[PDB]
């Protein structure tokens, strides 16, 4: 079945580079778009961008313009997420999601509603 | 150009034939050569590429005939050294090598030992250039 | 008879090496010398050289130097909020075609628009707003695409070993190896889920993969019958010639000359039966006691599920769902025309903004053609994939997939490799050096 | 290129001069070389044909210098063997050959005997590679 | 092509490096080669001129390897003769020549003596081809 398994926790110092990874198992990773969202304790979810492993098309939100970069490996069925700078306010639980299948009767963006999620890894800046 | 091995280099035999039959058919082919008995734009560009393939093979040949001087085989095709063939380097009984294996199967047989034999040839040559040199210093 | 080491020079030992091969063609024109008028070929003989089309270092040489020449012919975004509506009309249902607002101072068919809505009080009037599909992509450049039979040749000092055994499977040894300094005609046509204008086989339909018992590996299927296809655009577009900038062109063509016939394709259903009937007969060999079920492709990006074409300068995206659509229990069965044989069609969509060259990400703009567009090619290959599922009850489902872009070229470079000639070799004999 | 015999091959002398005067004038010409003392379309096609005439002569030279290994003259110009010159093969008194006949008249003199002498050279070489080889097997 | 001295000829070393360091770095560079371990109009005219520079250097190489037969060094790179080195020809103590002077400074050191040593090599070779020849006439 379709399942996304993320890596373990990664407690790093502020100013380091956290490398969160995803892993596709029950489908062909080179055909679906992977999303990354952020969840802080008590706050709301927040989109961080997406990567298209098929054609290498990348798009990230304006809030994380020069802070988060996206890289993916097709031959290993894994999606990576690098962080340039850190801050104590970034202590949150990172996720990983997968877009839905495309139908013949809809717009090219009506099928990006994050169907399959992943077991969310957590990062701590100062413990 | 002798032997007809379909390549410019690799003239000591044809790929596919055994090691023994390539040398027995080489001397027979060599006797017949010493005795001497029997568009334009796409033609001027490919006339150059056939020359660059032949001139490069001549330069590699003349270079390698002099690089073999470290082994005492300077300017030779079928050389002969004095390094004892170790039995652990695929013994195989000499008459069974030339009559059954070709050059492709033999290189895959001692692939792990060619880098070690190449060092023993240089050591044995320095001993020849030292023992035969001290004999002249005594006079 | 004590043995002694002897060095020989001129041994025919081969060594596989990599290099930068040079192109060759008749007429896209830079660094390509004309074709060889004397294509010499020498059959070696009793040699068995193990080939491997999956670990070949030539496909990377063809994947490169083809994005490079593609980039040489492309040396601009202007993403503004659009405004459009449905067009005033085997029939076209919804194809938005309108004009936008301010360019500098005071027609995008369907797969290059993203709906939006402002925060004003015009919500009670239903005023929709669009956006370009690659509005947040890195570089959106703008520019005839005709595949020429490029011939790769070996440089000075290297050779090419082309096998000739008609029973290829991708790897393993060969028994009829011949040397060539160049190669056959290679058409650099880009497409997914089907290989157009390829090279037919000499025996029955052969399949090839790195590991047939694996699911992530692409299963390239080479046919032996040039199945024709007839894709055309029966509409008629007129060049608008919108100039935006100091001496810059743009062409968002469109005209109402009966914009009701949707572009489609036609495939001979009688010929399509004989092809799939032989494929299942071959797939049953490696997969015994199983039902070779064919099925619909996956989803995600619209350029993945659909077939990619190139007809005179326009790119067609066709829904390949009517193709294969069956179960196929035993060999050559489960037909569905009930006496029809009425040209099974494929509905197609047409894009203008193209996510050019899978893997990097740098879009481009395709200038439309004035008038009717009609093309015809030969379906010679097939790209497939196996769905590894634990619900396997003797029904391994196959999908068209598309795989990587390099797989479109491994179906043509599977016959040869590039080798270097190592001339010296050692061997033992009974001679001894005089000392 | 030495000797100036108007051809690429055939450098050991000039056609017309005698056999003896060609060798005496060769060493004198060789001393001066070691000491070192002193349109476009029709030009790019004939530049290739002059190269094909020189590269072919180099390949024939390098091939023949190694084919002479069957006679023990591997890589030599003026070799020297140990085959006894039969008096029935046009005796002519050695000083009268080099001082009167050129290379053209001498080849027409032993035209019927070159195919027989070429076989005696190979037989005498195998005896050298067999007698001088058994001496090493005794150690 | 071995040694990398930026020229086609002059392959026994690079200009600038000393005489001793050029030979010590040549054998090390030679071990890596025997082991084998690791527009169109302006392109067709300059493809010919690069060939004419390489074919001419090959013809000069093959000619000079045979012209050295007057000194007994026929077909050799690093030859060795038996002419006694006169102390008046810039003595310099052998270990100080190879470790301090390059090939450019050494040629400017014996520029007045190269024409005299070239004649002594020919005289000493004729004595070798005469003394070693009379020994065979006695049998
Ligand atoms: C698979 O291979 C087939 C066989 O080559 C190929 O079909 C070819 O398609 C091209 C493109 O449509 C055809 O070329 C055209 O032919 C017409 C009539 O001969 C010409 O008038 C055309 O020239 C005009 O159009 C060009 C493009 O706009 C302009 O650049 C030009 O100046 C003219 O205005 C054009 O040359 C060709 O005839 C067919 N060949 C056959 C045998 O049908 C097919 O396209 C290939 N499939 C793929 C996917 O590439
Ligand atoms: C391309 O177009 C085709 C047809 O318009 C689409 O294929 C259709 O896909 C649906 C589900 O994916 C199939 O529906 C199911 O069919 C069964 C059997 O007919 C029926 O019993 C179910 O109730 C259900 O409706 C449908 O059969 C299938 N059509 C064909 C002809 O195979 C396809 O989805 C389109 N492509 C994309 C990417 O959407
Ligand atoms: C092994 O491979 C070689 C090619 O590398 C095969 O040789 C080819 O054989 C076919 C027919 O057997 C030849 O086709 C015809 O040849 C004649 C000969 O003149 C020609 O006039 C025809 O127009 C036609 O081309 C083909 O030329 C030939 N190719 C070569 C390079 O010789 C051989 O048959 C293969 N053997 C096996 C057992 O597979
Ligand atoms: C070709 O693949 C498509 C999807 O890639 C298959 O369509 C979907 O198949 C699944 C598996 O059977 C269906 O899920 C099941 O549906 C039943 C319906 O009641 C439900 O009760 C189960 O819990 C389960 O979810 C799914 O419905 C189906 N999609 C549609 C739209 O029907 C398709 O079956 C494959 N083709 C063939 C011939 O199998
Ligand atoms: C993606 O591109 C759009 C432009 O189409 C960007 O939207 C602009 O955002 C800025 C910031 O508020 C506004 O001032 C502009 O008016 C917007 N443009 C339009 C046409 O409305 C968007 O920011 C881009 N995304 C990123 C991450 O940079
Ligand atoms: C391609 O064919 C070759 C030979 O027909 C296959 O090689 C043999 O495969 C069988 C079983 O797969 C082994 O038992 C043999 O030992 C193999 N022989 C050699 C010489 O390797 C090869 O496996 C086939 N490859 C594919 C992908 O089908
Ligand atoms: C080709 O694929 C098959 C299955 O897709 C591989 O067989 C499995 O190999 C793994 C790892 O060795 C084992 O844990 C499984 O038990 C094997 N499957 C079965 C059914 O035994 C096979 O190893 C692959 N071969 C190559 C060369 O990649
Ligand atoms: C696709 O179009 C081509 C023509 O461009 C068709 O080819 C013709 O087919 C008929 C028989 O169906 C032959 O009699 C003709 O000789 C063919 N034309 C030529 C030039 O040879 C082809 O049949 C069409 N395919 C389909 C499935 O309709
Ligand atoms: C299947 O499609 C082909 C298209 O190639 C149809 O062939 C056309 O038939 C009409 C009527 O006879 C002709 O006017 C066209 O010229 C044909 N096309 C070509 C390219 O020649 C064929 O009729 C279709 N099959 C059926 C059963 O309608
Ligand atoms: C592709 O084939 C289809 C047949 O399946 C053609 O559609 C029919 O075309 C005939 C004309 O030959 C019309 O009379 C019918 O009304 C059409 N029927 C349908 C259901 O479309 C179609 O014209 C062919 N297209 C091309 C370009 O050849
Ligand atoms: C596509 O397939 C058709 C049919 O296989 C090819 O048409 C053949 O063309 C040759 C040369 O023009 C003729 O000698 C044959 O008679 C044609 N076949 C038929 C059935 O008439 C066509 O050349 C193929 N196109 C490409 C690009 O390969
Ligand atoms: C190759 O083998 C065939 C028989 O399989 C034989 O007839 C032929 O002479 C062989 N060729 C060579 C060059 O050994
Ligand atoms: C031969 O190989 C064996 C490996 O066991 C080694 O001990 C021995 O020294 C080798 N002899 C020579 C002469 O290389
Ligand atoms: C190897 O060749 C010999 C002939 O010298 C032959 O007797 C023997 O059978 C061959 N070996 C094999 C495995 O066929
Ligand atoms: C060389 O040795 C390794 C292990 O020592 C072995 O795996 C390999 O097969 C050997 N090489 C050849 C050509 O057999
Ligand atoms: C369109 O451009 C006009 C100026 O020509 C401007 O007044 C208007 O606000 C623009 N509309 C939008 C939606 O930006
Ligand atoms: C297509 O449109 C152009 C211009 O609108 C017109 O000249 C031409 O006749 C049209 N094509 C057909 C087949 O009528
Ligand atoms: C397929 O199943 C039948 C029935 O169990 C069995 O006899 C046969 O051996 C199977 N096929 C294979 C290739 O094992
Ligand atoms: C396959 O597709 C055709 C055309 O879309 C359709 O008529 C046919 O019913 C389909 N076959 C099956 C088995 O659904
Ligand atoms: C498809 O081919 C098989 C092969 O025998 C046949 O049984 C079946 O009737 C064919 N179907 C059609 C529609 O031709
Ligand atoms: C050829 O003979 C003439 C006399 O007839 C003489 O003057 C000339 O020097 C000779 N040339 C050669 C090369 O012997
Ligand atoms: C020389 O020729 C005569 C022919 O009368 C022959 O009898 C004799 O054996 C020959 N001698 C040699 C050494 O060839
Ligand atoms: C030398 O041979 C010739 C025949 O070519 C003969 O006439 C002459 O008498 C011979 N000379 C002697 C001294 O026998
Ligand atoms: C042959 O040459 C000699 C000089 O060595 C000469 O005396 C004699 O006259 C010449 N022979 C003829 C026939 O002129
Ligand atoms: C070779 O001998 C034949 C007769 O035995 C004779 O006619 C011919 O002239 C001789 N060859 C030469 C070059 O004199
Ligand atoms: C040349 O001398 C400089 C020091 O001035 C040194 O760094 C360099 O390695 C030398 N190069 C060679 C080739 O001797
Ligand atoms: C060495 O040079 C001196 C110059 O004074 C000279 O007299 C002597 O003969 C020379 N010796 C040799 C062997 O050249
Ligand atoms: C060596 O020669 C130089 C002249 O080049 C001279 O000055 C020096 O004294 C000589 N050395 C000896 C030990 O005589
Ligand atoms: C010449 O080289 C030696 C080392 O071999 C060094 O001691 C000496 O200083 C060098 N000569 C000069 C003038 O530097
Ligand atoms: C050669 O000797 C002359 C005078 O005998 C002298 O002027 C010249 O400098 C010497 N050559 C060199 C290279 O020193």
């Amino acid at each position: 079945q379709v399942q996304l398994v993320q890596s373990g926790a990664e407690v790093k110092k502020p100013g380091a580079s956290v490398k969160v990874s995803c892993q596709a198992s029950g489908y062909r990773f080179s055909n679906f778009v992977i999303h990354w969202v952020r969840q802080a304790p008590g706050q709301r979810f927040e989109w961080m961008g997406w990567i298209n492993p098929y054609n290498g098309n990348k798009e990230f939100s304006a809030k994380f313009q020069d802070r988060v970069t996206f890289t993916a490996d097709t031959s290993a069925n894994t999606a990576y997420m690098e962080l340039r700078s850190l801050r104590s306010a970034d202590t949150a639980v990172y996720y990983c999601a997968r877009v839905g299948p495309y139908s013949w009767d809809d717009s090219p963006q009506d099928n990006y509603y994050m169907d399959v999620w992943g077991k969310g890894t957590t990062v701590i800046v100062s413990s | 150009a002798v032997g007809l091995g379909a390549f410019i280099l690799g003239f000591l035999g044809a790929a596919g034939s055994t090691m023994g039959a390539a040398s027995m058919a080489l001397t027979v082919q060599a006797r017949l050569l010493l005795s001497g008995i029997v568009h334009m734009l796409q033609l001027t560009v490919w006339g150059i590429k056939q020359l660059q393939a032949r001139v490069l093979a001549v330069e590699r040949y003349l270079r390698d005939q002099q690089l073999l001087g470290i082994w005492g085989c300077s300017g030779k095709i079928i050389c002969c050294t004095n390094v004892p063939w170790n039995d652990s380097w695929s013994n195989k009984t000499i008459n069974e090598i030339w009559d059954n294996m070709t050059w492709m199967q033999w290189e895959k047989e001692i692939d792990n030992y060619t880098q070690h034999i190449y060092t023993l040839l240089e050591v044995s040559q320095i001993q020849q250039e030292k023992n035969e040199q001290e004999l002249l210093e005594l006079d | 008879a004590k043995k002694w080491v002897t060095v020989y020079y001129g041994v025919p030992v081969w060594k596989e090496a990599t290099t930068t091969l040079f192109c060759a063609s008749d007429a896209a024109t830079h660094a390509c010398v004309p074709t060889d008028p004397n294509p010499q070929e020498i059959v070696l003989g009793n040699v068995t050289e193990n080939f491997n089309m999956w670990k070949n270092n030539m496909v990377e040489q063809m994947h490169e130097d083809i994005i490079s020449l593609w980039d040489q012919s492309l040396k601009t975004p202007l993403c503004v909020t659009l405004n459009c509506n449905n067009v005033n009309t085997m029939e076209t249902g919804e194809m938005k075609n309108c004009s936008f607002n301010v360019t500098t101072s005071i027609l995008f068919y369907k797969l290059d628009v993203v709906p939006l809505e402002n925060k004003n009080n015009i919500n009670n009037t239903n005023i929709t707003n669009y956006r370009l599909i690659n509005c947040n992509t890195s570089v959106i450049t703008q520019a005839s695409f005709e595949p020429i039979p490029i011939h790769y040749c070996a440089p000075a000092g290297f050779a090419i070993l082309k096998c000739n055994s008609k029973t290829f499977n991708g790897s393993g040894p060969c028994t009829n190896v011949s040397t060539v300094q160049c190669t056959h005609g290679i058409r650099p046509v880009v497409s997914t889920q089907l290989l157009l204008n390829g090279s037919l086989a000499e025996e029955e339909i052969v399949i090839r993969s790195e590991n047939i018992t694996d699911n992530a590996k692409t299963i390239i299927v080479q046919l032996n019958e040039a199945v024709e296809i007839n894709c055309t655009r029966p509409n008629n577009n007129t060049r608008k010639s919108i100039h935006i900038g100091p001496g810059r062109a743009f062409y968002a063509t469109g005209d109402i000359i009966g914009n009701i016939r949707q572009a489609h394709c036609n495939i001979s259903k009688a010929r399509w039966n004989e092809t799939l009937g032989q494929i299942v007969a071959k797939l049953e060999e490696q997969f015994p006691n199983k039902t070779i079920i064919f099925n619909h492709s996956s989803g995600g990006d619209p350029e993945i599920v659909t077939h990619s074409f190139n007809c005179g300068g326009e790119f067609f995206y066709c829904n390949t769902t009517p193709l294969f659509n069956s179960t196929w229990n035993n060999t050559r069965t489960d037909d569905y025309p009930t006496g029809g044989e009425q040209n099974i069609t494929l509905q197609c969509r047409i894009k203008q903004i193209i996510n050019m060259w899978q893997g990097v990400g740098k879009a481009m703009y395709a200038p439309p053609i004035r008038g009717q567009i009609r093309c015809s090619s030969n379906i010679t290959g097939l790209l497939l994939t196996r769905d590894g599922g634990r619900d396997q009850n003797g029904t391994e489902t196959f999908r068209p997939g598309g795989g990587n872009m390099r797989d479109n070229w491994r179906s043509e470079l599977y016959k040869y490799k590039v080798v270097k000639i190592e001339p010296l070799g050692i061997a033992p004999t009974a001679c001894k050096r005089r000392v």
